[PDB]
């Protein structure tokens, strides 16, 4: 089966980090999601 | 569009 590409937003934090925030299930991803292609 | 707060 294929692995989908969900809602992967990039947010620039005051910590100076690029986090990802799964707008999928309203999940977060600090580093690159598994579904991140 | 407002940002979500970051997780710890």
């Amino acid at each position: 089966g294929a692995t989908a590409v969900s809602e992967w937003t990039e947010y620039k934090t005051a910590d100076g980090k690029t986090y990802y925030y799964n707008n999928r299930t309203l999940e977060s991803t600090w580093e690159k999601p598994q579904e991140l292609k | 569009p407002t940002p979500p707060p970051l997780p710890p």
